[PDB]
């Protein structure tokens, strides 16, 4: 619709990947756990809810 | 070595020229009150003088003797008659060589080279040019002209600083020089290779006489170009159990009906385009006239259809058949691109026109893919080639007409692909009427879903796919076809009276169908049908190989207009 | 005047030489100015290269030349005034005040 | 007898015999010195022979050796193996034009009539100040003509080993190399550096590699893997492991490389087993990973891209060359993909100038250039793989032929298209993303080789029956001269020599499941209407979009009616303009 | 003439430096100083310019028919002119002095290249531009410098290469651990002089971290960063956090859109003023 702009793609799916990597990356952790994808996901949905306002 | 020997040649040449009353004599008579001095002289007329070996010796050392041979016909000329340049020209070599036969053993030596001709250049002035200098007003007037034409070494008055330099001036000197495109034929390209072409150089009165885009032979010198080998030509010239079998086939009765099917042997069905195609071929009479104007007489041949048909295999037979026939895809084309394409202040030099598609393989099939998806330009260009048979290109200030005469095979589609039969074929070929005009026959073709020709057709496609089969075998082969074709072409038959009674008779009831019509009609009947079944008769008439044509063959001329 | 620089502009000038040493340089007008103010009129008719330089020591005052030889920089802390006129040739309010200087809005 | 001063001599005869060992050790390093004392030992062996004398004497014989190993090219070509023998195998793709070298020099004086012959001494020529001292005293009066000198053949051919050597021919093996061929040749490494041949191969009892070599347990495993059922999918999955499944499109691209049958009449006539493909469909998935893919995989290829490969680049053309300051035929993207096959991203996004070079290598496999100092028709045996994108961003309300916006007769001579949508749902992409995440926890080209050079099947009349169906259900002949391709390529693989029945019927399927209205109708309805109402004046932007929101309904948002609209008057069901001005089409 | 070999050498590291108690310092080619021509120096840096591998002569070699005696000749410059005259001797002492021939087999050539350095980034000084340097090599470490990596050259200076390679803290790290909320201390500690944003810039600060490049070991790689867009509108800065992750990072080039960016994003052909060839 008038608001909407792209499509869900696999290079994003890999690219919210390489965030929670990079966030693991920055707590020194050999592990990923839940709480960087939850902070990728919020990241990445409020670099577009900017618009509403 | 050859200070002594050029005299002694020039003696030789002189003798055989005064000795000599071959025809030589009277051809200098005869130029005597037009003085061009472009002379011929055949050199197998010239090969019977010291056994052949007078030839021999001039044959590899002709730019080594061509000076005194020109000083021996001045010589001769002097002594028989009273601005002064001459041309002296040599032509019917016994050997015809090739463009991929040059090597450099042959340098400086005469040569004939065939090919085509691919481009051509303006005519230019050439110097051959007094010399002042700027300390004082001495003056020159021997000078060189190939290559060091600056700079001449001797003054008349030697108290100088610089004996070297000179300048030059326009004034006291100068005739038309050009650079001509030749190229390999494509009957003798190797397997594999490109058609290498080379550049020619062409002075005197040789000029102007070759025509683009068309089959030439030249003789002439072969001298090296700073290196690069290129060639100057003296003579031009517009060239381009047999008969056991000729006989045995013009005796027959059924020719024609193994011809009909042994023109396109690939494809299954369409006997109407196989007839045209076949009678396309080879066309009529042109100066049937008594004011003094060529008329058309050649045959156009249309045909249109849904897509993925077989008309395009005739498209792919014809130009690997016919050896005048040359092929366009049509999108890849224009005004330019099909008649004559020029360059535009390329390498240093002026404009250069090239030869396109159109005026090349005269009396030739051309033909032309995707008939509907051209310009508006070229296609007014085709109609401008096909209102008048000459063609005329203005550009760069020079003005050049040339004749033509080549058939159109154009293959064109729809609008929407699929052909309705509900509307006439002006709305759904989608071109203007002018250029729909001058065609001599339209061939329609529609398909659908009828199973007993479909399963053979089928079958047929299939039976085709292995290697090299039985399936598409001709009841005989082209061996005799391509010589039964020029057989035909040199026939020129002669129409009756009993025939033109017919004619006339037959023309009022092809026109009493357009009464209460608009069934079983769909265009205008006038002058030009009349015209393209007079033009069929003759072409009926050659295939028959008859001289004069009875009625009885223009009536299927006449079913086939009717079929159409 | 804003037009009409032998170099490459008022800052950066032609490099050549005939002597023993085969390299020599040039001092344009900005470079010279270091604390006092310069003045360009018909800015319009500027071009491009000289609004590239004035667009990198606008608020850096600095000017950074990448040559063959010279890989230095040098401050240029000096202040501008520019005079345009239109491409239109006149302006009144009832026109848009944005095409009418006719110059980008990083310029602006 | 018949003339051929030319000797062809085998180095590997000297190489086994007893006594010449220390011959074939002395050649490699200094040919130029061996040649020439074989040219005088040749003569007199052959005079020994002799004891016909009155030609002989003068005449010269030269030896032009060739059997020697192979190298790595140029790479190998280290500064110790300068003046050596060397061979090169190869392509040829630029032959240049002949040019001259001087062997004798003339000498042509201003005054006292003598002239003076001398000769080249390896390159440079001794002008003489002096002037025949028993004659007059000249200190600088002397010419220099050209056309009296006597000159020799030289050519410098480009060849392509990947680099590209410029190698220079001489006298008497001038026009016998040129462009087309794997050529093999021999001759002198010179140093800018060259090859000095002397001896060139366009043919080839001997062990001469001419594919890549298999031996006996690898030709068994071959066939034992060609035996089961399941290879058929085996190789599909075989070919990209780190994509999903894509059975139809990598069952294409896996039968595209294995070719098909490829033959030819006699003298006028020629067929290729080939098809050229393309996709299109949704978006963001395989499709560049393929179109690298396969650039990995082919030893000829390349990746063309959009606007930035123009006709100039497609097909050959003409430049100056800057380190000979010549012209120079480069060879073009199309002549230099010659077998493989070629590449091509964003078909929808491609010029029309440029598509009508690709309309002759559809089906046709020629390229015909006519221009400016060229008419050549040429080879493009290679075949496309194509990706294209739809209008917009998919719509299955629109038909597919006016979704990718492109001519219907071109994209029916296409041989395979591919409808890559992805269309998504549960139970697929939750897969996918567990397989991408899969790698993230923690034998095929010899056999490819070795089928496309060994089995040439035939297509029996026994598959008749079956293709005459399978074609009148497209039809209720591109489609034809596809689907036997497809048929001799399904029986290129799995070993076999004959076509069966069976074999034709996945191939159909294949063709119908890689292909697997109310809006402009409406639409063109009122259209018509506000024409009539307008006694056929032209329907307004406005009105049209009033009454098609207004019938209201299925909810035609003016944006969607601009783009119909914009539909039909592309699709010429419309003739229309104006900015906020709507005209009905005509 | 008869040298089978090549001769080269390379210097000591700083941990046998510290052993016993310099010669091999990392040196920047600004900090060259003009008197350090003849010394052997390790120099550090990107190669931008490399050039095609050709064979220079170091000595011609002529041959005589008349005499037999073959000579050699050493050249040292770029260019050299052709002896033409005879210097052997047995046409010393003799009234003819016969012509000369050359022999490109029995010359001795060396693989030669030229290639240039450039000045590291964080080791350039404030507001000055990395200039370039010249280095030329000859032999066996012609094929060791492909363009696009950090090397360390040690060689003499004329630059002639003899040997190349290429690639208090913990106190520093863990008290920058302790804090407590390293991430969002992170976030906020670059680039304080604009207002807000944490959102945009804490990208910034996962963009510039990188992340983990993954192989398949199968020939396909996949890319391991981030690409970050920023659209907005004028008013709020753009080039000061362009900036700041420009001036924290190492390796960062500004960049602009015209200009000679057509030629500045790809790589273009010149002719070399120092000598005849095409780089």
């Amino acid at each position: 619709s008038k608001f909407s702009f792209g499509q869900a793609t696999p290079r994003t799916l890999l690219g919210i990947i390489r965030l929670s990597q990079a966030l693991a990356k920055l707590r020194l952790a050999d592990m990923v756990d839940i709480d960087d994808v939850e902070e990728a996901l919020r990241l990445v949905r409020v670099s577009k809810e900017s618009l509403y306002q | 070595v050859d200070d002594v020997t050029g005299e002694k040649v020039r003696e030789a040449f002189e003798q055989f020229l005064e000795d000599f009353s071959k025809v030589y004599r009277a051809q200098i008579e005869f130029m005597k009150i037009y003085d061009l001095n472009t002379i011929y002289i055949d050199y197998q007329h010239l090969s019977m003088r010291e056994n052949g070996a007078l030839a021999m010796a001039i044959s590899e050392q002709y730019y080594r003797f061509l000076p005194f041979l020109q000083k021996g016909l001045r010589r001769v000329v002097r002594k028989y008659a009273p601005e002064r340049v001459f041309q002296i020209s040599f032509f019917n070599l016994p050997t015809v060589h090739r463009i991929r036969d040059i090597r450099s053993e042959k340098i400086g030596s005469l040569l004939s080279i065939s090919g085509t001709v691919t481009r051509t250049s303006e005519v230019r002035p050439e110097l051959y040019a007094s010399f002042t200098c700027d300390m004082c007003r001495a003056i020159v007037d021997n000078v060189e002209q190939s290559f060091k034409y600056t700079e001449p070494t001797f003054c008349p008055n030697p108290s100088c600083e610089n004996r070297a330099f000179w300048t030059l001036n326009v004034t006291r000197s100068f005739l038309d020089w050009q650079k001509v495109r030749i190229q390999e034929n494509a009957n003798e390209i190797p397997t594999g290779s490109m058609p290498r072409t080379l550049d020619v150089i062409l002075r005197g009165d040789s000029v102007e006489r070759a025509k683009p885009g068309d089959r030439c032979k030249f003789t002439g010198v072969e001298i090296v170009v700073p290196y690069k080998i290129s060639f100057l030509a003296c003579h031009v010239i517009s060239i381009g159990d047999e008969i056991n079998e000729l006989k045995e086939m013009v005796k027959d009765e059924h020719i024609y009906d193994k011809l009909v099917r042994s023109i396109a042997p690939a494809v299954f069905g369409h006997e109407a385009v196989k007839k045209g195609i076949l009678l396309q071929m080879l066309g009529g009479v042109h100066k049937s006239t008594v004011e003094g104007i060529k008329l058309r007489g050649d045959i156009n041949i249309c045909v249109v259809g849904d897509p993925s048909t077989s008309k395009s295999q005739f498209l792919k037979y014809v130009v690997g058949f016919a050896p005048r026939s040359v092929y366009t895809s049509g999108k890849a084309s224009s005004a330019a691109g099909l008649t004559a394409a020029v360059v535009r202040d390329e390498e240093g030099g002026d404009y250069t026109i090239e030869a396109g598609a159109l005026m090349l393989a005269d009396n030739g099939i051309c033909c032309i893919d995707e008939f509907d998806k051209m310009d508006i330009s070229d296609q007014v260009a085709i109609h401008e080639a096909m209102e008048q048979q000459t063609i005329s290109i203005a550009k760069a200030g020079i003005h050049a007409t040339l004749n033509a005469r080549t058939s159109i095979l154009a293959a064109a589609n729809p609008v929407g692909g699929r052909y309705n039969r509900k509307l006439s074929l002006r709305g759904n070929l989608n071109m203007t009427a002018p250029i729909m005009s001058r065609f001599d026959l339209f061939f329609v073709i529609l398909d659908d879903c009828n199973e007993k020709i479909d399963t053979e057709l089928a079958s047929h496609i299939v039976d085709l796919h292995m290697k090299r089969d039985e399936a598409i075998e001709p009841p005989f082969s082209a061996e005799q076809l391509r010589r039964y074709i020029k057989y035909a072409r040199t026939f020129k038959p002669i129409l009756t009276k009993e025939a033109r009674s017919y004619l006339v008779e037959k023309y009022k009831e092809l026109r009493k169908d357009d009464a209460q019509g608009f069934s079983r009609s769909s265009y205008r009947i006038t002058v030009r049908q009349l015209e393209s079944m007079i033009r069929l008769s003759e072409a009926i008439a050659r295939a028959n190989c008859v001289d004069e044509i009875t009625p009885s063959f223009i009536a299927e001329a006449y079913d086939l207009l009717r079929q159409s | 005047t804003g037009r009409g620089s032998s170099g490459v502009g008022l800052t950066a000038a032609v490099t050549t030489d005939r002597e023993t040493g085969e390299r020599r340089l040039e001092a344009g007008a900005m470079v010279l100015a270091d604390r006092g103010v310069v003045c360009i009129d018909e800015f319009d008719k500027m071009t491009d290269v000289d609004r590239v330089a004035i667009h990198e020591v606008m608020e850096q005052q600095t000017v950074t030349i990448a040559k063959a030889g010279i890989h230095t920089t040098l401050n240029a802390r000096c202040s501008v005034i520019a005079a345009a006129n239109p491409v239109f040739g006149q302006y009144d309010v009832n026109r848009d005040p944005h095409q009418n200087i006719a110059l980008p809005d990083s310029l602006l | 007898e018949l003339g051929t001063s030319n000797l062809n001599l085998d180095a590997r005869n000297l190489l086994a015999y007893k006594q010449t060992e220390d011959l074939y050790h002395q050649l490699l390093n200094y040919p130029q010195e061996v040649i020439s004392i074989m040219d005088q030992t040749i003569k007199d062996c052959m005079v020994s022979l002799i004891v016909d004398l009155d030609e002989i004497e003068t005449k010269f014989y030269k030896v032009r050796p060739y059997n020697v190993g192979s190298c790595k090219g140029m790479r190998e070509l280290n500064p110790n193996d300068i003046d050596k023998l060397i061979n090169l195998k190869g392509l040829v793709l630029r032959s240049t034009p002949v040019i001259p070298d001087m062997k004798v020099a003339f000498f042509k004086c201003n005054v006292c009539d003598h002239t003076m012959a001398v000769e080249i001494d390896r390159g440079v020529i001794q002008e003489p100040a002096r002037c025949e001292r028993i004659d007059c005293n000249e200190p600088n009066s002397m010419s220099l003509i050209h056309n009296r000198c006597s000159f020799a053949d030289k050519q410098v051919i480009k060849l392509q080993e990947p680099h590209s050597i410029s190698l220079c021919v001489y006298d008497e093996l001038v026009d016998s190399c040129r462009a087309g061929d794997r050529i093999e040749v021999t001759g002198t490494f010179r140093s800018k550096t060259y090859v000095d041949v002397v001896h060139v191969k366009k043919v080839s009892h001997n062990e001469v590699e001419e594919v890549r070599q298999i031996t006996d347990q690898d030709l068994a495993k071959i066939r034992e893997v060609a035996a089961r059922e399941d290879l058929y999918s085996l190789l599909a999955r075989s070919i990209a492991p780190s994509i999903y499944e894509l059975e139809d499109v990598k069952k294409g691209i896996l039968l595209q490389l294995f070719g098909g049958t490829n033959k030819t009449f006699t003298k006028g006539g020629r067929y290729r087993g080939d098809i050229n493909i393309l996709l299109c469909g949704d978006p963001s998935t395989s499709k560049s990973q393929i179109l690298q893919y396969v650039h990995k995989i082919t030893p000829r290829g390349v990746y063309t891209s959009g606007k930035g490969s123009s006709a100039v680049g497609l097909t050959a053309y003409i430049t100056r060359d800057v380190d000979t300051k010549q012209l120079v035929l480069e060879s073009g993207a199309l002549v230099l993909s010659d077998g493989g096959v070629c590449c091509i991203d964003e078909f929808d996004k491609m010029s029309d100038s440029t598509r009508s070079v690709l309309h002759e290598v559809m089906e046709q496999q020629t390229i015909s250039i006519a221009k400016a100092g060229i008419i050549t028709t040429l080879n493009a045996r290679s075949s496309i793989l194509a990706s294209a994108n739809p209008i917009g961003s998919y719509n299955p309300n629109l038909p597919v032929t006016e979704n990718i916006d492109l001519p219907p007769p071109l994209l029916s001579r296409f041989d395979l298209v591919y409808l890559v949508l992805d269309k998504v749902d549960e139970k697929n992409d939750r897969e996918l993303a567990k397989h991408l995440t899969n790698l993230y926890l923690e034998f095929l080209t010899m056999y490819i080789s070795y089928a496309k050079e060994h089995i040439h099947p035939i297509i029996t009349e026994a598959a008749k029956t079956e293709l005459v169906r399978a074609y009148v259900g497209m039809r209720k002949t591109r489609q034809l001269e596809s689907m036997i391709r497809l048929a001799e390529a399904h029986a290129k693989m799995k070993l076999k020599n004959v076509v069966e029945l069976e074999d034709v019927q996945e191939a159909v399927r294949l063709i119908r499941s890689a292909i697997k209205r109310k809006l402009q109708e409406d639409l063109s309805r009122e259209i018509m209407n506000v024409l009539k109402d307008q006694a056929s004046d032209s329907m307004s932007f406005n009105e049209l979009i009033k009454q098609i929101n207004e019938h209201s309904q299925d909810r035609v948002e003016s944006s969607d009616i601009q783009e119909a609209l914009s539909r039909l008057q592309q699709e010429d069901k419309v003739i229309v303009l104006g900015e906020g001005v709507r005209r009905s089409v005509r | 003439l008869t040298r089978r070999y090549f001769l080269y050498f390379k210097p000591l590291s700083q941990n046998c430096a510290r052993r016993y108690r310099i010669s091999s310092k990392p040196l920047s080619v600004r900090q060259i100083k003009g008197d350090f021509l003849g010394q052997l120096i390790t120099v550090r840096g990107i190669i931008t310019r490399v050039s095609d591998v050709k064979p220079a002569v170091e000595v011609i070699a002529y041959t005589c028919d008349q005499c037999g005696y073959e000579v050699f000749q050493e050249v040292n410059s770029r260019t050299f002119t052709p002896l033409s005259e005879c210097t052997s001797e047995e046409c010393s002492q003799n009234q003819t002095k016969g012509q000369l021939f050359m022999s490109t087999r029995a010359s001795k050539f060396s693989a030669f290249q030229e290639c240039k350095i450039q000045e590291l980034s964080q080791q350039v000084p404030v507001g000055h531009i990395p200039r370039s340097l010249n280095i030329h090599v000859n032999g066996t470490l012609v094929r060791s410098l492909s363009p696009g990596d950090i090397v360390d050259v040690t060689g003499i200076f004329l630059l002639e290469a003899q040997f190349v390679r290429q690639h208090d803290v913990e106190e520093r790290v863990m008290e920058l651990i302790t804090s407590g909320d390293v991430y969002n201390r992170l976030a906020k500690s670059i680039a304080p002089e604009i207002y807000g944003n944490l959102d945009v810039k804490k990208a910034l600060l996962l963009l510039l971290v990188g992340g983990v490049d993954k192989r398949v070991g199968d020939g396909m790689k996949i890319r391991g960063d981030i690409n970050v867009c920023l659209m907005g509108d004028p008013g709020v800065a753009k080039s000061q956090l362009l900036k700041a992750i420009c001036k924290i990072s190492p390796r960062g080039v500004y960049t602009t859109g015209k200009g000679s960016s057509g030629v500045g994003l790809t790589a273009a052909v010149m002719k070399d003023p120092v000598t005849d060839e095409m780089i």
